[PDB]
């Protein structure tokens, strides 16, 4: 799943096979990295808008500012509706996308920008 | 040979072949033609109206076409919001109106004229608590529907207040193919005891679903509110040993309802079955059973009040009928045996709140009476089978398993040498040589895989859950 | 003839009436509510109540305003279950051991 993305004043963060539907029990780490001083602005592209009446858990993708599991947690997203972009100066933006075992949707498509 | 001729009212395809009601209707009407026991000297005629689903005053203008050719009674249509439309004009008109679908009864309608042949579901609810008491169970979870589940199943929702319970409540979503979202969420609660209430198709509609996230196991334990529990196809899940209850109405052990069942199937399979839903081809369903003792009822009342002639009212004369409160009253003081068995009206209501009921249950065979049960006595249970121990318990070979384990070094190592190989044929050892043995005494089926998290399993102190074993256990 | 209909509050009498309105055409405008049986196709009515599956809703936000962990619902006839359906269904997600009489 990992597709290191260090050094970049943009590039493309999406879920795998991300114009299929994504792989079931995938549990994949990814790291958003900016140098010192900078800001990171976190883009990303739903797939499909549609407005779901519940929050739920299985599927879920979390934002974290610093290291994993040992940051302050940001929010927790699923469905398929689009995040809010999300605009700190943490620094490290550090992203895990969760899977269930079954119930696989359309995926979702994100873009990390550095300035 | 008098005259005589019903209402014959069928919310139907509007396209295709008959309904299994209005067949089941005209099956009595030839029956009671043949068999001279029962109105010797009086022929009954019959006239049928067929009608969209769910418009009332359609309906209400076939009930004025019909009350105009003359009727003895209105067999009603089988959907409650016309239901009611067509007893409002029978009331008013004098004429006997018979239904047999449940409804909604308004909460102080003063309506007279109106049997039901379907069971109350207050009677239902009630036996549904018992047969709940009875299996010792503390966390139950209903699952229905339509809205009116709700007030099909007060009698139950009340319950908790007096009995020791505590039942969640689920609805299964409008659409009816995707209840994977609700049956994730009710394997993820551990919810064990399941009292589903939907028409039998959409039972079997998600039995399937059940399959495909494997509940259908030895846990879960399902009970099914409806009736026509039989029709389901029993056959992927016999094996499986999970431990369906529901009821049958459907009395079928006298030697006459097995032949009246059986020419059925011959005159029903005239019209096609489904071939993929799961349902069984050719088995009558209750919503026909019904129309076919509704039928015998009438004729037992008529048969006791010759001087009872058709005439021909007119809604717009308003004028009630010369024979209609004598009449009812006959038919609620009816009795007889048909294809449900006992036949009787509470003398206040004109409801029916008193019947046997034999519940079933699915043992290895297939569905199978355990027991019965009636509104006077309390649920008398057969289930009294004992089974000394087969040497080889459990199986022969049935109910595959997976086992979970963890490399240590006396007990699990994976087989060392240069060849890879895989399945439960890679690994050797002590706990190995243990298992080894339980099949050959007990006939496992097993698949052996390791444990990702990789440790013993403990009690975690931040949420109370476990690891390892423990927790995938 | 009629522009339109403002028809009665008693239900069974309603569902008479929204049936005749649709399949004439005349609109038909109601004010009790009324659990509309959800195999129906008509198209003729609009009904003011405020329609119970939002005020049942607000009854939770209510009620989980208060952290209430126990609460016990009174009901008048077989129809208050229907009109509460969405209370009722809580014990599902949240914490309320709820009893009913
Ligand atoms: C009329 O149209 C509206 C949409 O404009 C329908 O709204 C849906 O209403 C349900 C509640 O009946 C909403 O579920 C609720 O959502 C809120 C906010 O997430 C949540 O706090 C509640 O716990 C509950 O989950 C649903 O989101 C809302 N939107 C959707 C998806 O359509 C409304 O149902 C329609 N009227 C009727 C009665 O059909
Ligand atoms: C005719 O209809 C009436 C009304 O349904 C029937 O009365 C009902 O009778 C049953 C059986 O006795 C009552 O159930 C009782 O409930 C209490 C609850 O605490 C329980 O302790 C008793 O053991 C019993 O289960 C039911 O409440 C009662 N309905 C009323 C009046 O509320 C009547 O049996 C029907 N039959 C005839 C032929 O009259
Ligand atoms: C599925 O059907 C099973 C039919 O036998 C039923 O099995 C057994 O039912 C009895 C009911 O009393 C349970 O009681 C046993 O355990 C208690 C507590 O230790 C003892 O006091 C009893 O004397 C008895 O040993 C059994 O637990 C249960 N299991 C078996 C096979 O003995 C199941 O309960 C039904 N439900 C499920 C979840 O499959
Ligand atoms: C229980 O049912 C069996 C079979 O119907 C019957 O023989 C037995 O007498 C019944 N016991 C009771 C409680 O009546
Ligand atoms: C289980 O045993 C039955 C009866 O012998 C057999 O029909 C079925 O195919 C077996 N299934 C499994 C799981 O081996």
């Amino acid at each position: 799943c990992g597709i290191w993305v260090r050094t970049s004043n943009g590039g493309h963060f999406a879920s795998p096979n991300y114009p299929d539907s994504y792989p079931p029990n995938k549990e994949c780490i990814y790291i958003l990295e900016a140098a010192p001083r900078q800001r990171i602005e976190l883009t990303f592209d739903e797939r499909y808008y549609i407005e779901p009446s519940f929050e739920c858990r299985f599927d879920h993708l979390e934002v974290r500012d610093g290291p994993f599991g040992f940051s302050p947690l940001i929010d927790r997203y699923c469905g398929m509706k689009s995040p809010a972009l999300i605009r700190s100066t943490g620094r490290f933006m550090w992203i895990k996308f969760s899977s269930d075992e079954e119930l696989e949707g359309l995926g979702f498509r994100a873009k990390y920008s550095f300035i | 040979t008098h005259v005589l001729r019903f209402g014959g009212i069928f919310e139907y395809v509007e396209s295709g072949p008959m309904g299994a009601e209005e067949l089941a209707f005209r099956f009595a009407v030839n029956t009671i033609n043949r068999n001279r026991t029962l109105l010797p000297n009086t022929t009954l005629t019959y006239d049928t109206q067929k009608i969209n689903l769910y418009d009332s005053f359609e309906a209400s203008k076939k009930a004025c076409d019909q009350l105009s050719l003359g009727v003895a009674a209105i067999l009603g249509p089988s959907h409650s919001s016309s239901a009611n439309a067509v007893q409002s004009i029978c009331n008013a008109l004098g004429v006997p109106h018979i239904q047999t679908r449940w409804k909604h009864q308004v909460s102080d309608n003063k309506d007279s004229f109106y049997v039901s042949l379907y069971p109350d579901f207050s009677s239902l609810s009630r036996a549904i608590l018992d047969l709940v008491q009875f299996f010792k169970w503390k966390t139950v979870t209903v699952v229905y529907d339509d809205s009116t589940g709700l007030i099909r199943l007060q009698e139950l929702i009340k319950a908790p207040s007096r009995y020791n319970l505590r039942l969640k409540i689920r609805q299964l979503p409008a659409d009816t193919k995707d209840a994977k979202p609700l049956l994730k969420e009710m394997k993820r609660g551990k919810e064990f005891h399941v009292i589903f209430d939907c028409s039998h198709e959409m039972a079997a509609g998600i039995l399937k679903q059940a399959l495909a996230m494997g509940m259908m196991t030895e846990y879960y334990h399902y009970i099914f509110t409806t009736l026509d529990l039989f029709a389901l196809d029993v056959e992927p899940y016999r094996y499986s040993g999970v431990n369906m209850t529901g009821f049958r109405i459907l009395n079928t052990e006298n030697t006459q309802v097995s032949s009246i069942i059986e020419k059925w199937s011959m005159e029903r399979l005239q019209a096609p079955p489904k071939p993929d839903s799961g349902l069984l081809d050719g088995f009558m369903t209750t919503d026909a059973a019904l129309m076919y003792d509704a039928v015998h009822v009438v004729s037992v009342a008529v048969q006791q009040f010759p001087q009872m002639t058709v005439s021909s009212l007119q809604c717009n004369r308003h004028k009630p009928w010369r024979f209609g409160t004598r009449f009812m009253s006959l038919i609620k003081e009816a009795h007889w045996e048909g294809l449900t068995g006992r036949i009787t009206f509470n003398k206040t209501n004109g409801l029916r709140t008193d019947f046997d009921l034999d519940v079933i249950s699915l043992k290895e065979e297939g569905l199978e009476k355990i027991g019965t049960w009636d509104p006077a006595s309390g649920l008398n249970m057969t289930e009294s089978q004992k089974g000394k121990p087969a040497n080889i318990t459990d199986s022969l070979s049935n109910r595959s398993l997976i086992v979970t384990t963890i490399l240590e070094e006396p007990y699990v190592l994976f087989k060392k040498s240069d060849k890879p190989l895989y399945g439960n044929d890679r690994f050797e050892g002590y706990c190995i040589d243990l298992l080894r043995e339980l099949s050959t005494i007990l006939g496992f089926t097993y698949e052996i895989r390791l444990v990702e998290d990789g440790k013993y399993g403990a009690q975690d102190d931040v949420n109370g859950q476990w690891n390892g074993m423990v927790r995938e256990l």
